[PDB]
């Protein structure tokens, strides 16, 4: 069949081989971090191919490969959406992770558990790739919760430090506050649209009501650290600097914004939720920049800069410009 | 040992039915139940009246 | 190894049993003060200052350095609420009312 | 050594013998509920040239 | 934890039952062994049975 | 169905004629074999049921519970091997006899085509558990716990019996099949209201309902490890199974009568989740978490929709496995420290790393991390509740947040931080304990691959 | 046991149900029938009670 | 059902002659097996109380317990079956002789019976 | 492929544009897909040929089970349990077949939405109306029976709807 389909699934699959070999002999040696870095680089150069195919013709696919349980008229399956957002974000995230791992082999050299650090970095990358390419709400929730657990484990990397554990539990708390809205959105979409699949949700909602979009907005605010739920992102600087650079800077924290990007056909039909998104983004970017301009910890300054950029992304979503928000990501 | 015992097993022998204790117990243990009952009963009465009137628009509502 | 007389008892009414209770908790009779005798099951247990464990001296050599506690000292009733992982009561550079007003 | 470990390992055989006895008892109890065999409206079938009962 | 679970939910079902049964047992079993009182009670219940069930 | 019942009965002569040093090996081997045999009841039908005989029948609600019940006995034997080592041979054999009798009663309870037979076995389970708690418990409160655990149950179960016989005098049968096929609406009357209450309260007290949940922390804190395992894994699910079975004759009165129980459950799940936040005892914390999960199951059964029933089945199985694992981990800590207080032994990740991994996985599955079957049941119940009323989402979301909070609090308090200095008797974890944790956790992650096996008869 | 459960035969009749639905849809699409019907039972075999009020 | 005064009942007769018209219980009847099991348990408890090796102290005594329990159980099962047969015989005869009290109800199908529908919402 | 019916799962003719290169500069997509063919498609096809010929050496069949029609719950006496059992089982089988029909129509809808790209709102109206009709019918049949549903409850719901419809029609005729 078409090559484009095979390449997209191979990238994600070969991202998981070092996790399988985590019980092998190579995990007991000092060559494991280099093995993980090489795997990520190969995945990046392999994922460059579907990007070229899309840039040439614009190839788009849905791959529903495995049928998981069926619930009367509701069918749940392992389905991947390989649209422009996925095929554009995957190479960028892989490139950033490759650079971060190469930096970590120098930064975390004296750490006794450096293989576990790389294993952890790879697990976060896998969960984020699950989040980005999900075609239904259950799979997207799987990625949503996986990135949260990985951030909890990586913030509290030094578990003998009280403040690290406090920060990890803080991140979990705020993300559960957002998860309330995520679960509300899932319940509404199943009860009214009879699906968690994206195609049926788009088809059956020509004029989306307030409640599902407000749940989506609450989830996005929780996971992108908007004004009501902001402090966990600066508090997350307790983890090692590579963790701050990969998760809480450029890949995981944009997830909430990405969610609002993923549902943009429904968002454009509602003026109230658009206005709420715009106002939340504006207050977030202002408040976090205002906090930033007076800080003395350098990592805190960069974290507040990240939060302001996320607020700007929310403003762009609120003015009904999702592709520009993706480009900013 | 004293801390855990005081927190767990010494409470009831030192309990005394007092106006403060009685009012706080009644409030915190009954008021939320009746508040939530009123809220849910009102919500479901409105939904039932709407569905009898036919103006609910339950299209595509297959799973319950 | 703890005897029957080493457990919390009822609210002390007389100075003699007040002194006995203060002795039980390894603290001075003057410093001892029970919770007010209401229907709540506090009984005979010291009402220690409501300070958090974050306010304890971090340079003192505690027997439990992370919790900042010594072995035999009496334990605050709400210790698990003040454990440096949770709510703390440490003084701030700005007053609580001023911060509330400005944030609001 | 035979006739010595038997006196010591005889207990192990009981669980499997109980299972076989239970299977036989299940079949025996099944044999008394054949009032409608080949008589339901759904599976009323003509017997094969060398078939006596549709199920056992 | 303390007000509802350790005190009032305990007071309502189990503690009240224990108290009621304890008092009823102490009342019923406490007879000084004086057959005078026993047979006086017998006369009272005999007359009540005669005046109540017919 | 006798192919499972007879080997369980043969477990007793095999136990009592075993050598003094061969009881655990033989019991474990043959219990595992019985579990393997019982695993072939999972082949269910989309039609009625597996009606073996006039006395026993199988269902896709019954089969997962039966498989879990069989699988629990070997784990209970492994967990009990340690603290019963200094015990006489006769008393060890008596303990194993109690465990086997409890399994036999549970297996016959879950099939039990008759409601009176179900009631008789449902109450027969009460005796071995009571003996186990009051005989092989460590503290002086065990007796008191047993008393509570007894009378609460009977307080609900004697009215049910009366109602049961009453029903047979009017219907003429108590067979589940005839009861289901010949069901007639229940009028809105005082007599019918009290019949409804008599039918419900027996199963409601055993879940337990939030108001009637006081016996559970006592019984769990006081019982030995195997007693806690069977109480949290199987005995709490008898109420859910009974309610799902019996609510077929209670319509349409359930619509009105369910409101007080729905409010009690939806508020008490918040209450018990918050109670877990301030708890100085591991076993007590795990017991309160169990109360919260069973409150959610009660909401599911009272709503009485297909998604509610599927979620209730999934959540019952998942909670059984997870709570048994949590009790086993706490018991491994207790057998070293002898304290059972959470704040005492700290920083155990540095001293026991693999057991810290087991703790992490158990906390993640108690937290309902997708795609675990815990979250499958949670989400199905939440969706059904949202359809019932859109305002339930507030209480469900609060419960999820508080659940994550106390699960990670329990993990961080015991595993993270600095080790307690004066505790120097912490030995490396045994192969028996690691294997016990693995045998708890691998079945959960395997069940998430085939969820329809635990989604019940409405799948 | 996991392998045995994985390969349990389709006694819940999911494949059978999908094949029945496929052939039923094929027939109804071709014959112009309105796919699924609103009445689950044939109205001609139901005797309703006259109200005459 | 008080059959104490039932006509033609010989006063102290355990099994009447007409009970011979009924099929006897099989020797492998599950109830007979349970009575034998009860006798076996009695033998085990007898050994235990007298402080003897419980399983292998007196084989003659245990055999006698099992045999006596089986004997009495056989006769008890016969009497039980006979009494239930009498109950059914009397009930059927009474229904036959009182046709006006047990009428033949009209056959109605569900397609012509109106049952109230109560939606679950 | 023959593995499924083209009528139950219809597809458009799938018109594909032809490459019209405006420049002589070599593109990477064609060369890269050529090496992909050479390195992946060819060995996979060889392995499939081997597996298929091994399968063809051993050919055996399975059958789709046929269920005849039984009297339904409307033809069953009030307490006759045998016909009630037969009717209940038949009704349950029909219920599952209806679920699968709804699933087929939903699959059609999802495939149309993905296939039509930015024009899905206009070019998938037929599938939307099909799903609207089938969803309306399924909701009429089974929406509010709840757990412990039965053929008797479905019949009672249908009868209630029929009384409402007859009353409305008599009112309209006499209005
Ligand atoms: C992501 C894909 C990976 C594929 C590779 C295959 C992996 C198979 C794993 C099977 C399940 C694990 C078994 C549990 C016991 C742990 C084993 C052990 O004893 O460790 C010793 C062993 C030896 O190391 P050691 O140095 O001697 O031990 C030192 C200490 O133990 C210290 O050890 P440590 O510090 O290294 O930590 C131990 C480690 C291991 O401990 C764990 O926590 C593992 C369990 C995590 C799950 C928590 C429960 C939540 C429920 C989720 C259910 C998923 C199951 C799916 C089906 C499972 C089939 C059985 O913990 C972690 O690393 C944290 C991971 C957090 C994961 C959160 C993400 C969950 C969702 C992910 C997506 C799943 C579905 C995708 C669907 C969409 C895409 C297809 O270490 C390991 O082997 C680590 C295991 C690998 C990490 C697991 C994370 C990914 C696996 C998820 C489950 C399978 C995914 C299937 C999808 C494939 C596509
Ligand atoms: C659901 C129905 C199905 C199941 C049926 C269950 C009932 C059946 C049996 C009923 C009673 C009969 C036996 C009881 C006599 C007691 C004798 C005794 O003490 O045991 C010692 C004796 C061996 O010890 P020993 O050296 O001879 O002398 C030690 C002294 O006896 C004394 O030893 P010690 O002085 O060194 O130790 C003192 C100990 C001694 O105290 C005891 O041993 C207690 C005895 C049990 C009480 C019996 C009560 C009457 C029946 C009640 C049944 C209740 C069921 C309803 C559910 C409620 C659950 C409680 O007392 C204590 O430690 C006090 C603390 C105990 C904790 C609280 C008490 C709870 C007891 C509840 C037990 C209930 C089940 C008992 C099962 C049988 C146990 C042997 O054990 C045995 O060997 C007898 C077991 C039966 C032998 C089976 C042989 C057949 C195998 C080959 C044939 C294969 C069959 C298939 C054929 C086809 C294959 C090819
Ligand atoms: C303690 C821990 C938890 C334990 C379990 C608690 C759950 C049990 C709660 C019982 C459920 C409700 C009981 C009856 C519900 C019916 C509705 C009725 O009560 O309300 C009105 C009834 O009006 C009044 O309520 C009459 C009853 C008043 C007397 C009851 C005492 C009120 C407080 C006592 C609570 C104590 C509960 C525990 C007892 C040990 C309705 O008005 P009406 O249209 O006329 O009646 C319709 C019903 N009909 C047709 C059958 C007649
Ligand atoms: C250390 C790191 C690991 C190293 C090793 C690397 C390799 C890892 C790969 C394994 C995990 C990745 C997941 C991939 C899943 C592949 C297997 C899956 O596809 O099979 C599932 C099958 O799994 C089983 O269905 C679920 C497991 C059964 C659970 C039973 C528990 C065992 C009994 C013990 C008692 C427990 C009591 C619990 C109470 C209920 C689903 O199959 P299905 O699509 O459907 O159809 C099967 C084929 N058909 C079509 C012919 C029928
Ligand atoms: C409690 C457990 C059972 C213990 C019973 C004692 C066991 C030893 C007894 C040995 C056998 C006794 C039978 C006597 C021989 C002949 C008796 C016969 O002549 O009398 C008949 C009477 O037969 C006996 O009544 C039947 C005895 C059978 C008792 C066993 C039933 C127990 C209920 C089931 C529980 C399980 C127990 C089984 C294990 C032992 C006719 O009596 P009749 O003059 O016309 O009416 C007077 C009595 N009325 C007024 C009540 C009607
Ligand atoms: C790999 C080792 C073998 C290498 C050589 C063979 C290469 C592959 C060829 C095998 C043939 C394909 C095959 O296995 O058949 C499908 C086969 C299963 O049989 P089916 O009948 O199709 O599924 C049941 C529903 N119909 O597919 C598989 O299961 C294997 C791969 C599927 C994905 C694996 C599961 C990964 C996800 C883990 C669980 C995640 C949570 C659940 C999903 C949530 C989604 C909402
Ligand atoms: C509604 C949610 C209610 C909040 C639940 C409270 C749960 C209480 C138990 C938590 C345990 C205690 C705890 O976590 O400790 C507090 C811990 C430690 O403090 P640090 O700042 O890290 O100090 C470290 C330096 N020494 O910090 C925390 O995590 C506390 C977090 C509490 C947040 C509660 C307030 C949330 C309000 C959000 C409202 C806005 C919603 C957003 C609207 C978006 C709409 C589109
Ligand atoms: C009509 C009458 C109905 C009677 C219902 C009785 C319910 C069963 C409980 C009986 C307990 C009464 C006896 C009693 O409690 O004695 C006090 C006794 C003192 O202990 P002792 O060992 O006897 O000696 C102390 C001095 N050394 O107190 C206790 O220990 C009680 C501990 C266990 C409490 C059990 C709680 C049982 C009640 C739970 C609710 C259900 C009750 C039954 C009716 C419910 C109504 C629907
Ligand atoms: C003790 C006395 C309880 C008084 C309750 C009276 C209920 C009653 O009598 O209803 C009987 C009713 C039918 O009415 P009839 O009298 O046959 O005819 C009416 C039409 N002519 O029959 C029944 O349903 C009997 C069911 C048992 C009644 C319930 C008794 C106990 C109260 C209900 C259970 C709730 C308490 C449970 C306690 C839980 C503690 C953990």
């Amino acid at each position: 069949m078409n090559p484009f389909a095979s390449l997209t699934l191979t990238t994600l699959t070969i991202l998981t081989i070092p996790i399988m070999m985590s019980n092998s002999n190579i995990y007991k040696t000092n060559l494991y971090p280099n093995y993980v870095k090489t795997t990520v680089s190969y995945a990046f150069t392999l994922s460059l191919v579907p990007l070229l195919m899309f840039m040439h013709t614009g190839q788009e696919m849905i791959i529903s490969n495995w049928h998981w349980m069926t619930l009367q008229t509701v069918e749940l399956s392992l389905s991947f959406k390989m649209d422009y957002f996925s095929v554009m974000f995957i190479p960028v995230a892989l490139f950033v992770t490759w650079s971060i791992m190469e930096f970590s082999m120098w930064y975390m050299h004296s750490d006794p558990f450096i293989n576990r650090f790389f294993k952890y970095l790879l697990l976060f990358l896998i969960t984020m790739m699950i989040l980005v390419t999900a075609n239904n709400l259950f799979q997207l929730f799987i990625g949503w919760e996986g990135v949260g657990i990985m951030s909890f484990l990586l913030i509290g990397w030094w578990h003998g430090r009280t403040d690290a554990n406090t920060a990890a539990l803080q991140a979990i708390l705020y993300n559960r506050i957002g998860d309330i809205g995520f679960v509300l959105s899932m319940a509404w979409f199943l009860t009214h649209s009879n699906a968690w699949d994206l195609q049926q949700i788009f088809m059956l909602n020509n004029e989306c009501p307030n409640m599902p979009l407000i749940g989506l907005l609450l989830a996005a605010a929780g996971k992108s650290a908007q004004f009501g739920l902001h402090p966990w992102l600066p508090s997350a600087m307790e983890g090692p600097t590579p963790v701050s650079a990969l998760l809480h800077s450029s890949t995981m924290v944009v997830a909430g914004v990405f969610l609002l990007i993923r549902f943009y056909p429904l968002m454009e039909t509602n003026k109230l939720v658009q206005t709420m998104t715009l106002c939340l983004g504006a207050i977030t970017t202002l408040f976090t920049a205002l906090c930033a301009i007076t800080q003395n910890d350098i990592k805190k300054i960069v974290a507040f800069s990240t939060s302001s950029q996320l607020g700007l992304m929310m403003v762009t979503i609120g003015i009904n410009q999702p592709h520009l928000a993706f480009l900013h990501i | 040992i004293r801390w855990t015992y005081a927190r767990s097993a010494n409470i009831y022998p030192n309990f005394r039915p007092t106006p403060k204790t009685s009012l706080l117990g009644a409030l915190f243990g009954i008021g939320p139940l009746f508040f939530w009952y009123y809220v849910f009963k009102t919500d479901r009465d409105k939904k039932e009246k709407l569905i009898q009137e036919g103006k609910l628009d339950q299209t595509f509502n297959i799973s319950y | 190894h703890v005897t029957k007389d080493m457990f919390p008892g009822p609210y002390p009414k007389t100075p003699e049993e007040r002194a006995a209770a203060a002795k039980k908790y390894n603290m001075r009779v003057e410093d001892y003060e029970p919770y007010p005798d209401d229907g709540m099951g506090y009984g005979d247990y010291p009402k220690l200052p409501d300070r958090s464990q974050q306010e304890r001296d971090p340079w003192y050599d505690w027997d439990h350095p992370d919790l900042r506690l010594n072995w035999g000292e009496p334990i605050h009733w709400d210790l698990d609420m003040y454990i440096r992982n949770r709510v703390d009561t440490s003084p701030t550079p700005v007053s609580w009312n001023t911060m509330c007003k400005h944030l609001f | 050594n035979v006739l010595q470990i038997v006196r010591d390992h005889w207990v192990h055989i009981l669980v499997p013998v109980g299972f076989v006895f239970g299977c036989y008892l299940d079949r025996r109890s099944d044999e008394k509920l054949t009032a409608f065999r080949n008589k339901s409206l759904l599976f009323k079938r003509e017997l094969r040239p060398n078939e006596e009962v549709t199920w056992k | 934890s303390s007000l509802l679970d350790l005190i009032w939910l305990e007071t309502i079902l189990p503690k009240t039952t224990s108290f009621i049964q304890m008092k009823m047992s102490i009342m019923v079993s406490n007879q000084k062994g004086l057959i005078k009182l026993y047979f006086l009670s017998f006369l009272i219940t005999i007359m009540i049975s005669m005046t109540l069930f017919n | 169905m006798l192919k499972i019942i007879i080997p369980t009965t043969m477990l007793l002569p095999m136990t009592w004629m075993s050598k003094h040093n061969m009881i655990w090996i033989n019991a474990t081997v043959h219990s595992l074999l019985i579990s393997l045999i019982s695993l072939s009841l999972l082949n269910q039908l989309g039609e009625n049921s597996l009606n073996f005989s006039l006395t026993f029948f199988s269902d896709s609600l019954s089969a997962p519970l039966l498989v879990l019940t069989t699988w629990l006995l070997p784990l209970m034997l492994m967990a009990s091997q340690s603290h019963l080592s200094k015990e006489t041979t006769t008393r060890k054999k008596l303990y194993i006899t109690m465990l086997i009798l409890l399994q036999l009663f549970l297996i016959m309870t879950f099939t039990a085509t008759e409601l009176i037979l179900f009631y008789i076995l449902f109450e027969a389970t009460l005796v071995p558990t009571l003996i186990i708690i009051t005989r092989w418990g460590n503290q002086t409160e065990r007796l008191n716990a047993g008393l509570y655990f007894l009378f609460y149950t009977l307080a609900g179960s004697l009215p049910l019996l009366v109602a049961l016989v009453y029903i047979q005098n009017t219907t003429g049968s108590l067979n589940f099949l005839i009861i289901h096929y010949w069901s007639h609406p229940l009028s809105n009357s005082w007599s019918n209201i009290f019949m409804w209450l008599a039918c419900i309260m027996a199963f409601m007290v055993k879940m337990p309902l939030y108001g009637l949940h006081l016996w559970l922390p006592k019984a769990h804190v006081e019982a030995p490890i195997a007693g806690s395992m069977v109480l949290a894994a199987v005995l709490l699910k008898l109420g859910g199974y009974g309610m799902m079975r019996i609510t077929t004759i209670l319509n349409p009165l359930t619509n009105y009568m369910a409101y007080p129980f729905l409010m009690l459950s939806m508020w008490g799940m918040i209450m018990t989740s918050s109670i877990c936040l301030r708890q100085t005892d591991l076993k007590s914390l795990i017991a309160y978490s169990s109360v919260s999960h069973m409150a959610l199951v009660i909401v599911a059964i009272m709503i009485q929709t297909p998604w509610s029933f599927m979620g209730a089945t999934a959540l019952m199985i998942a909670h059984g496995l997870t709570s048994s694992m949590l009790f086993c981990l706490a018991n491994t800590n207790y057998e070293r420290v002898h304290s059972r207080t959470m704040i005492l032994a700290r920083g155990l990740q540095t001293l026991l790393p693999l057991m810290a991994t087991w703790w992490l996985v158990a906390s993640l599955t108690n937290l309902a991390l997708p795609p675990s079957i815990n979250l499958i049941g949670e989400l199905f119940i939440i969706t059904a509740s949202f359809s019932w009323s859109n305002i339930t989402i507030i209480l469900m979301g609060m419960n999820m947040m508080i659940t994550a909070l106390y699960s990670l609090y329990m993990l961080i308090t015991t595993q993270r931080g600095k080790y307690t200095h004066h505790i120097n008797n912490i030995k490396p974890s045994f192969t028996r304990e690691n294997a016990l944790m693995a045998l708890h956790i691998l079945p959960l992650l395997l069940l998430t691959l085939n969820p329809k096996m635990i989604l019940g008869p409405l799948y | 046991g996991s392998t045995f459960v994985a390969y349990l035969p389709d006694y819940r009749m999911q494949e059978w149900a999908r094949r029945e639905a496929e052939r039923l849809v094929k027939y109804r699409e071709a014959n112009g029938l309105p796919l699924m019907e609103s009445n689950c039972f044939d109205p001609n075999k139901i005797q309703l009670p006259e109200d005459e009020d | 059902t008080m059959m104490s005064g039932r006509p033609g009942r010989v006063p102290l007769q355990f099994l009447p002659n007409e009970a011979r018209s009924l099929p006897p219980p099989k020797l492998t009847d599950p109830r007979l097996v349970y009575m034998g099991f009860l006798g076996y348990c009695s033998g085990l408890i007898d050994n235990a109380i007298r402080r003897r090796p419980v399983v292998s102290a007196g084989l003659h005594r245990q055999l006698l317990y099992v045999t006596s329990f089986v004997f009495f159980g056989y006769y008890l099962l016969k009497r039980q079956d006979y009494m239930y047969a009498l109950r059914d015989h009397d009930m059927f005869a009474y229904v036959k002789s009182h046709p006006e009290d047990f009428p033949e109800k009209d056959k109605k199908t569900y397609g012509e019976i109106l049952e109230e529908f109560h939606p679950v919402r | 492929p023959d593995s499924w019916d083209k009528d139950v799962y219809p597809e458009p003719p799938r018109r594909t544009p032809a490459p019209a290169p405006q420049t002589s500069l070599p593109n990477p997509v064609t060369y890269l897909t050529k090496i992909f063919d050479l390195l992946v498609d060819r060995p996979v096809t060889l392995a499939r040929e081997f597996i298929e010929q091994q399968h063809a050496k051993n050919r055996y069949y399975y059958y789709h089970r046929e269920f005849r029609r039984v009297p339904d719950i409307t033809e069953c006496e009030e307490k006759d349990i045998l016909c009630m059992f037969e009717a209940e089982m038949q009704w349950r089988r029909d219920y599952k077949v209806d679920q699968e029909i709804v699933n087929i129509i939903q699959e059609r809808l999802k495939a149309c939405q993905q296939r039509e790209g930015e024009s899905y709102r206009q070019n998938c109206a037929k599938e939307l109306e099909q799903f609207t009709q089938v969803s309306k019918a399924f909701q009429d049949r089974y929406s509010d029976l709840g757990a412990h549903y039965s053929a008797r409850k479905c019949l009672a719901k249908q009868k209630q709807r029929m009384l409402a419809e007859r009353k409305a029609a008599k009112e309209a005729a006499a209005a």
